[PDB]
């Protein structure tokens, strides 16, 4: 009848009488978990209180121990025990760093310039992030230099609407599917609708679903308050240089303004020329990989951030999102993306790629060079060796896969 | 649970 | 030991098993006593009995020499490892869906062929088969109905099996043309936009065992689906055959687009290959058969009653990932995003319904909807997911009041 607390113990200590902090941390850390993580807050508090009582500041005998722990002690045993949806994480993120540098190699693309924010990145800044449902990171390359959502805003943004108004009222103002044609090209469906939210004119009709009847300083607010609701505290910025600069090339956006008032594709009292504000500002909202990578992980949790347990979205919001983003993610590569990688994803003029695979993890993947669909040629390269290795298309088999590696099962 | 994880652990490692 | 292990689960010894006990205690599970991976035991069982005195109980020494060839399976089946280990409360959750499409009576039956005109409205089946040989089935599930497009899947599935990925589409492409699924057109690169639009469908069925004769042709296709449907019923009406080619103008006028096009691989034969195409739509399956047949295709190419390997991952992959995407005509796009499983249609009223890495379905009801979509089959399907976690974007961790089957 011995406690969970006595077991970890036991497991740790190797059959010594006292477990130095050091040795614990440094396991704790293997399992991906980190030591900031907010769900541990309360055991990393009581080991500092704890620590300073001690006459070496480093040993904790077996009641000591029991007493950090208790109140964390499931969530630790799972870590411990490998009961993590990717039990064997070390191994994983072996893997995940043999992929970056193979798509390190990859120089090919032209860092986007219609804005000169965006023309001074330099083309070999390349970082990825994985967060997974369970709160397991790891980073590699450039993955704390902060850039702008631009289009990876849109799927979060419309999570929003559909969370706080949602599918029927959303709908009733954006279709569900892919054009079928070059997003590049300004209708709407057989209703007079933008097909999807994705494309520009759907993406800025939702912008206009958001905290109407209020004012744009408090809907902004009110998205980055969600936005780091998803990233779970981690960082959520904002640039206004970029955010001047988008309004000052905006002739092409506004036409799609204009066009989508005359169609009256706008909710009754909408001030086009302030939705067309607030689409500029949502695309200037900054993010890490490492922060960007929480927010796709609580999209592959169900709406839960992992590193919190918060719940953030409903579970219509995020199935939807998922859907729209298996479907028209990815611009003019669409269709070719789900039929290889199988995995929604999100692009944008930035160079970030915000991908999900469900159940599993979130990942943000970053490169200023662009290939000519607007996609980052690094993100793009890694996402397909991603699926070659992994069996994560969504369509792959989770009993019958071939050469391929299923990282949630051990070895 | 705590329940479950208590009873497969004490088993395997005990 | 593991034989000792079952013998005594069913025993409560007793120092002797009655063999019905073990028998609906293993209908239970959702296997059934015809499942081919049982045969040895079976056969076993037959012949041990008739040496017996009553020929009904059997000892630890002789249940054991029965069961032993088939062990792994039997405890798998009874120690609840089966994907849905709860069946019996699984198929009474089938049932209820069932009765609920049943009082959707809207619709109209195909009558463009005499051949579907002919079938009542009333016909409605849904049959089931999990990835572990589960079966059920409720309604008029032992009819048989032609595939027609429901066949789109199986012949590109073949085509990608034996060709590759990349050969196959050389002369198909890979995503919806989001228009109308009437047509025609091709893509930018003169291609069907893929290949479950009629002419993609045409396309494909022009490059499986090219060089031979279409009677060859069909025997291969026919072989192929008796064994994704684990050899249960595959037969073929000759009747809609005929009546599909005279009123098959249509079809014919894709077939003289795509020729001067250059849609089709070299020395094809337009005439022939529609005679193909129409041979395949005319191919006749029941919802069981056809149950099988998606299970396949849920399970990564290998037929679940027989354990055989019969498509290559890449084949059911690509598959599954246009179905999920263009199976369901015009309806296909809203299909996806409401329903988010891959599924195809046929104009007689099926729908083939894969949720992979659980189950594959087949629903019949002859009355179509407005797209060419069977009235009930479409409700079913939305209450299945409605009902159940199996939305490909659903989670399997967090899902608000949906069941999950795949736990107890
Ligand atoms: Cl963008
Ligand atoms: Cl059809």
């Amino acid at each position: 009848l011995p406690s969970l607390e006595d077991l970890l113990f036991y497991t740790i200590a190797e059959g010594q009488e006292k477990i130095p902090v050091h040795k614990f941390i440094t396991a704790l850390k293997s399992t991906g978990l980190r030591t900031s993580d907010p769900r541990l807050k309360e055991c990393m508090d009581m080991l500092r209180l704890t620590l300073q009582t001690t006459s070496d500041g480093v040993m904790l005998d077996k009641d000591l121990f029991k007493k950090c722990v208790q109140s964390n002690i499931v969530l630790l045993t799972q870590a411990f025990r490998r009961k993590f949806v990717i039990p064997d994480f070390m191994s994983f993120t072996s893997h995940i760093d043999e992929l970056y540098e193979s798509a390190k190699k990859q120089s090919g693309g032209k860092v986007a310039d219609y804005i000169p924010q965006l023309a001074k990145f330099s083309p070999d800044l390349w970082g990825v992030s994985v967060c997974t449902v369970d709160g397991q990171r790891h980073s590699i390359g450039d993955t704390k230099v902060p850039f702008c959502l631009q289009s990876c805003v849109k799927p979060l943004k419309y999570a929003i609407a559909v969370n706080d108004l949602g599918t029927e009222y959303v709908h009733r103002y954006v279709g569900k599917e892919p054009s079928g044609l070059r997003f590049n090209k300004l209708f709407l469906n057989e209703d007079d609708k933008p097909h999807n939210p994705m494309v520009n004119a759907g993406a800025i009709v939702v912008t206009s679903l958001i905290k109407q009847g209020v004012n744009n300083a408090e809907k902004f607010d009110y998205v980055m308050q969600f936005l780091n609701k998803m990233a779970g505290n981690e960082y959520v910025g904002f640039s206004n240089a970029t955010f001047q600069s988008e309004r000052e090339s905006g002739k092409r956006n506004f036409a799609i303004g204009y066009y989508l008032k005359e169609k009256k594709c706008f909710p009754e009292g909408t001030d086009m020329v302030g939705i067309l504000d607030f689409y500029f500002q949502l695309c200037s909202i900054e993010v890490t990989c490492e922060s960007a990578s929480v927010m796709a992980a609580t999209l592959a949790n169900g709406g839960f951030c992992p590193i919190t347990g918060e719940r953030v979205l409903s579970p219509e919001a995020v199935r939807n999102t998922l859907s729209l983003m298996h479907s028209c993610g990815m611009y003019d590569f669409s269709g070719q993306f789900a039929f290889h990688v199988g995995l929604p994803a999100k692009s944008g003029v930035a160079g970030g790629i915000l991908l999900v695979v469900p159940n599993v993890m979130g990942m943000m993947c970053w490169s200023p060079p662009l290939d000519k669909m607007g996609n980052s040629v690094k993100g793009i390269h890694f996402c397909h060796d991603l699926v070659s290795l992994c069996n994560f298309h969504n369509y792959d088999n989770l009993r019958h896969f071939a050469k391929k590696l299923d990282p949630r099962r051990e070895g | 649970a705590k329940g479950a994880l208590q009873e497969l652990g004490a088993g395997l490692t005990a």
